[PDB]
């Protein structure tokens, strides 16, 4: 239905005069600048959290244990103590290396890891970002190695040529000898974001033991957790099952700063947008006190008919909300178009001003995604209306104190 | 962003 | 029977670092169903004594009553309830709401009182046809004629059947042919509906059409 | 009293109501600019503190600009230390910088080579763990590795490493072989930064690249954040300009791009505050119809009636920028003096605040200019109307 | 002769029609005129004073003033003659409530670039000739109905103008103070020689002068 203070005040807003026709355009776009930008500004941070669990959190092992500068001899009977833990899903061994690439005198330091190609599909998704048609070429006895995208941009190589890497010296005792090198062909490249593409390389486990003259021995055991946030309590008790103490690490010391920085902008852009609508709510006060003294010959007519103080005070609260709801919804209906179609928008400005921004060198990703939700749209409508309630309550108390005896009635 | 510490834990 | 006492309503206006008295020693007898024709002049008490009996103004000393209930000694919430049913206010300043049509301005006292929705429409349709309206009922007051702007204001303060209709010279802001027609329409309301009114004019010509007149001079009743 | 007729017609207009609420509406345009400046200087003071901390830990530990030749190395007898007269340079020191690789008994890491002079003052002097400065003698081949570099290599004090130069290599008819020598370590150093994992100290005299001469001259600037203005100056002959943008050209350029996004996000507060002057002054002409037309009857020309509302739009921009910069400098300086007002971060590691005095003048002049461009449209409408139709 | 006017046709752009409202209006205005220019409803009382002052320009006429044309003049020089030899008295509450009664009559002195040594002496001597020395530093928002009209009469008589353009002096008050402001206006032509005209909607309140001229829509009906 309709109320006495809502349905009878649509005709009060139909006011004309001199330059008052342009004030309703300024007051609409003045309050839409803190609503439409907050829709795109909050949905873009939700797009960064969507790509965080897909491009970063789904490729690096979270928990890693290593011995104190010793090869893992008893690594066969140390796998059952990890797998039968309430919170550990899968586990796979890995042998990390530190080798360089000298194929044309280029500066590139990669981190080669001895992952298992048959067990890499149980804990994460390694070959899910390879441009090749398949990934089943990782057999035993072909000395293949796959590198990232950032390695190929400096090596100036393609798929199917013999590149030269630097094998570290696998000496039994501490002595200096000639550096070991070998020529291997690359089996395709991989690209995720541009940040983890220049220092990422892997080798099969059957080919890593022949380069170090070792038998069945690894140097690290990875794992997979069900919940990721509690990564500092399930890896502590899983270390004393083999020996006294081992080198314990997690993803907090390396990639743990991304979850902190994605919540700091939400605790900064939120209060910075209250100051945008807060000055925009002063535009409602500037047109409400003017609507009292200019319409002073109308409030005295209602007081002679029997209007109480509770009715007159409720006149200009919802009257100022009519110009507030029209301007707040004018930023909502234009905020869906920018958020859902942000990918033709960001790519249009980068080809006009010259050099593009958001480069894939030290940043998080290359593109600017926007995962638009429907809970943030409801959270900005109440914020734009609660800030307009205090802007329409203080001129409403001034209009309620206007006695009809002072005015010429 | 631009606020990096880069400290590791053992 | 008596409807209003009208004792010494000494209205002491507080000026800037001063105190002035304008209405001193006023006394008349408002009866239940008795018409009155209190005539004033430029300087005599008009349009502010009606604010005292109506409840819009608050006197400094004195308290007028209305059938037991005091108007001056009353709450702020109870002052507006008495102006909704048993009081009427008719002026020549065209005190109408220009944002609505002519039908909603008559239904505007019925909307504040929160009556039944079938009663707000049937009552406004009958009060307009008795004064010469309902030919342009669904029209704005800005496009109405000069004589039609005053006849709709008579039916605005007559829907709740007021026992005391406080009018203040409704003639003057219209033509002279329809000036005598609205004085007769007020007289039919006091005989059919029984609404006691009083018309406060500045001349003795309009007071002769109504009942016995009381001459006032700066608050003091001359006649 | 007040012989200037422009300012006398607005002294009683800035505040006309007697109550406390009616006076607050006339000053609503001042608080919207005051809250916009103090939310712009304070937030950018934290971002300037992150750039100043990153400068002293990265740019303060590496050579910023090296004046090297274009035909290979540089002869010190042709270009001595008392020959260069470059602007912003307060100290000239020789250095040899080359992209080399490392070699140890455990792993093969990466790291550049920096040829320092032990007879001069070194910025990494308190970072050496009980290692003196004059232990880099020519012929003994001593090298001071980093702390984070020796962790992945496993080289303690007293071992031997191998430094190979892939870039500066000689010609050999059987192919391409690099020049490598033997180097013994004497100790490490730690500075709690990120440059300790790919930098090492070595003597200036070395025959591992060519020939004995140097490559260039290491210089110190008063402001290492900008090098584009110090590149088109008078450069000496036989030498080219090599700044720090060849390696860290995407790191410190990333901080300047993030300040332009936060500075544009917080610029929307003063954009709506500039729109409030159109509402505060545009509605004043529609109600004061009896005051604008009555001035033209007294003898006021319409050229002077336009500047009446211009000061009314400038009264919120001038006082709003001084009060905004004063309150913005008070929150940034007294942030962690007695108690954290905005909250306590999860680390608590002495959050720095850098307040640049030149940046306040650039910010305050923007709000003093955006408050006058929105004033020209209500001021033109007060003079374009005829003084005959406004009164009937 | 001070002011000359003959065949002043004012063409206003109506709703896509061109109807002349001022058809062949003519009057001779000399130095010190005893003028009683009366009118009716729709005869030209509120109009034809903006053409003499310089607020409106006639498209088919020229106002000549003892050798100096008013209509053939730029907007910069039109405001110069309004501050020296032209006065304006209105009745639509044309006073500034943000100022006081002393600053309202000193406002034409500030536009004319007068020094403050003689601003306060010329303004205070005009309030003493009127009789409002009590409410000198009082705002017009709290004054009575008869006291606010006397400030607008004292506003134009500061710079001693030659022609005082008045328009309905007794329009917003009763007949109790009607003879007071008519006597007060009668002290202006005997002290400085300021010529003025009285505008009155009927023909009973203008019986103080002699030249009872009536111009109904430009046509002289005297
Ligand atoms: C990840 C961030 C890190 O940024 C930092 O450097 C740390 C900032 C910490 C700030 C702490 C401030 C504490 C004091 C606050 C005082 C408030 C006072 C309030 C008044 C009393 O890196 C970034 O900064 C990037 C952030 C990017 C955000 C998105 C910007 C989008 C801009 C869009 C503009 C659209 C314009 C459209 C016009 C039509
Ligand atoms: N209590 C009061 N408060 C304010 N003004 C008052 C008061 N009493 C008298 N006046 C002033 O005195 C004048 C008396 O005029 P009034 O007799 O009311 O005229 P009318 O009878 O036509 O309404 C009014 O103009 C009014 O401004
Ligand atoms: N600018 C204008 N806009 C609309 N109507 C005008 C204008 N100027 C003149 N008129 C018309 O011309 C007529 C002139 O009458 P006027 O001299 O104003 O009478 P009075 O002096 O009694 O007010 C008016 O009725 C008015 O309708
Ligand atoms: C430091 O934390 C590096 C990771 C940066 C993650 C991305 C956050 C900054 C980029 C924000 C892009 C602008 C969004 C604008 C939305 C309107
Ligand atoms: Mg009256
Ligand atoms: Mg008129």
């Amino acid at each position: 239905p309709l109320s006495l203070l809502i349905g009878l005040r649509f005709s009060r807003g139909r006011r004309r005069g001199g330059m008052v026709s342009l004030i309703s355009v300024i007051s609409t776009i003045g309050i839409a600048l803190g609503v439409a930008v907050l829709i795109v500004g909050l949905s873009a941070m939700n797009g960064f959290e969507r790509e965080l669990n897909n491009r970063i959190l789904a490729v690096v092992p979270h928990g890693e244990i290593e011995a104190v500068d010793q090869p893992w001899t008893n690594w066969q009977e140390a796998l059952d103590h990890v797998q039968k833990v309430p919170g550990i899903a899968a586990a796979a061994p890995y042998i990390n290396f530190t080798g360089l690439v000298e194929s044309g005198a280029n500066l590139r330091a990669i981190q080669v890891k001895g992952v298992n190609p048959q067990q890499e599909q149980r804990l994460s998704a390694l070959p899910s970002f390879v441009q090749g048609d398949a990934w089943r070429n990782f057999k035993a006895g072909e000395q293949q190695i796959i590198i990232g995208k950032g390695v190929a941009d400096a090596l100036k190589v393609k798929q199917g040529d013999w590149v030269s890497i630097m094998i570290p010296n696998s000496n039994p005792e501490h002595k200096l000898m000639q550096p070991k090198r070998v020529r291997l062909h690359v089996a395709g490249i991989l690209q995720l974001s541009g940040q983890l593409d220049h220092s990422f390389a892997m080798i099969p486990l059957a080919d890593a033991q022949q380069y170090l003259d070792m038998g069945s021995s690894v140097s690290g055991i990875a794992l997979k957790m069900t919940d990721v946030f509690n990564a500092n309590k399930l890896v502590r008790d899983a270390g004393e099952v083999t020996n006294s103490y081992v080198y314990i690490k997690s993803w907090i010391g390396t990639y743990g700063y991304m979850y902190r920085d994605i919540q700091m902008i939400r605790a900064i852009m939120y209060l910075a947008m209250v100051l945008v609508i807060g000055v925009a709510c002063f535009n409602i006060v500037s047109t409400l006190v003017m609507a009292v003294k200019d319409k002073s010959g109308d409030i005295a007519v209602l007081r002679t008919l029997g209007a109480k103080d509770g009715l007159i005070r409720a006149i200009f609260v919802w009257y100022g909300l009519l110009a507030g709801l029209f301007g707040s919804l004018c930023g909502v209906i234009i905020g869906v178009v920018v958020s859902l179609q942000l990918t033709p928008i960001i790519e249009w400005i980068e080809k006009l001003i010259g050099h593009q921004f958001l480069s894939s060198d030290i940043y998080f990703i290359d593109f600017l995604p926007s995962e638009l939700h429907w809970l943030d749209v409801f959270y900005v409508l109440v914020t734009a209306l609660l800030l307009s309630l205090l802007a329409s309550w203080y001129p409403a108390r001034r209009a309620s104190n206007i006695d009809p005896a002072r005015v010429l009635s | 962003c631009s606020s990096n510490a880069k400290i590791d834990q053992l | 029977k008596i409807l209003l006492q009208c004792d010494n309503l000494c209205k002491r206006y507080q000026e800037g670092s001063v105190q002035t008295d304008v209405l001193h020693n006023v006394s008349f007898s408002v009866g239940e169903g008795e018409m009155m024709a209190i005539v004033g002049s430029s300087g005599s008490g008009k349009s502010t004594l009606l604010h005292l009996l109506g409840g819009l103004d608050t006197p400094t000393s004195g308290d007028v009553i209305f059938n037991g209930q005091p108007m001056s000694k009353l709450s702020s919430a109870a002052k507006a309830e008495l102006r909704n049913q048993k009081l009427g206010f008719i002026y020549q300043f065209h005190h109408l709401l220009p944002d609505f049509t002519a039908l909603e301005n008559v239904a505007m006292p019925l909307l504040i009182g929160k009556k039944k929705p079938a009663e707000i429409n049937s009552r406004a349709l009958e009060m307009l046809k008795a004064v010469g309206l309902d030919h342009r009922a669904n029209h704005r007051p800005s496009e109405l004629s000069g004589g039609e702007r005053q006849r709709v204001a008579i039916a605005r303060a007559l829907v709740n059947n007021p026992r005391l209709v406080l009018a203040d010279e409704p003639t003057g802001n219209l033509d002279a042919r329809n000036a005598d027609s609205i004085f007769q329409l007020l007289g039919e309301l006091n005989r059919l509906q029984g609404t006691a009114f009083l018309v406060v004019t500045h001349d003795l010509q309009l007071a002769k059409r109504m009942s016995r007149q009381l001459e006032m001079r700066d608050g003091r009743l001359t006649a | 009293y007040q012989p200037v007729a422009l300012f006398i017609g607005l002294r009683y207009m800035r505040g006309r109501a007697a109550d406390r609420f009616g006076r607050f509406v006339s000053w609503l345009s001042t608080i919207g600019i005051t809250l916009g400046v103090m939310a712009l200087v304070t937030v950018l003071s934290v971002m300037n503190g992150f750039e100043r901390e990153l400068q002293n830990n990265i740019l303060g530990l590496m050579p910023q600009a090296i004046l090297s030749s274009e035909h290979g190395s540089l002869n010190p007898q042709q270009l001595p230390e008392t020959a260069v007269k470059l602007d912003g340079v307060n100290r000239v020191a020789p250095i040899t910088t080359g992209d080399v690789v490392l070699q140890s008994a455990r792993s093969v890491a990466v790291g550049v080579m920096l040829g320092i002079d032990p007879a001069q003052k070194d910025p990494l002097t308190p970072y050496l763990v009980n290692v003196k400065q004059t232990d880099l003698e020519p012929g003994k081949y001593n090298v001071i590795l980093g702390e984070q570099l020796a962790s992945q290599l496993g080289v303690n004090r007293g071992d031997q490493i191998r430094v190979m130069v892939p870039s500066a290599s000689q010609f050999t008819p059987m192919g391409r072989i690099p020049s490598q020598r033997l180097f013994n370590v004497i100790g490490t150093f730690a500075a709690n930064s990120e440059v300790d994992g790919y930098e090492m100290l070595v003597n200036i005299e070395d025959a591992s690249r060519l020939m004995g001469n140097i490559t260039g001259w290491r210089l110190w600037l008063d402001e290492p954040l900008k090098v584009d203005s110090l590149s088109q100056q008078k450069l000496p002959e036989g030498s080219k300009w090599q700044d720090w943008r060849d390696r860290k050209g995407e790191l410190f350029q990333a901080v300047r791009m993030e300040k332009n996004m936060m500075g544009l996000l917080l610029s929307l507060i003063v954009a709506v505050a500039a729109f409030n002057i159109i509402t505060s002054l545009g509605l004043m002409v529609m109600e004061k119809q009896g005051e604008v037309a009555i001035l033209q009857t007294q003898g006021l020309t319409p050229r002077q009636i336009m500047m009446v509302f211009m000061v009314q739009g400038a009264s919120a921009g001038i006082i709003g920028a001084i009060l905004g910069a004063a309150l913005g400098a008070l929150l940034a300086s007294q942030l962690n003096n007695l108690m954290p007002i905005i909250g306590v971060l999860l680390d608590g590691a002495a959050l720095p605040v850098a307040i640049e005095p030149l940046q306040v003048i650039v910010i305050a002049l923007v709000a003093m200019a955006i408050a006058l461009l929105s004033t020209l449209y209500p001021s033109w409408r007060a003079a374009a109307t005829q003084p005959a139709e406004a009164l009937r």
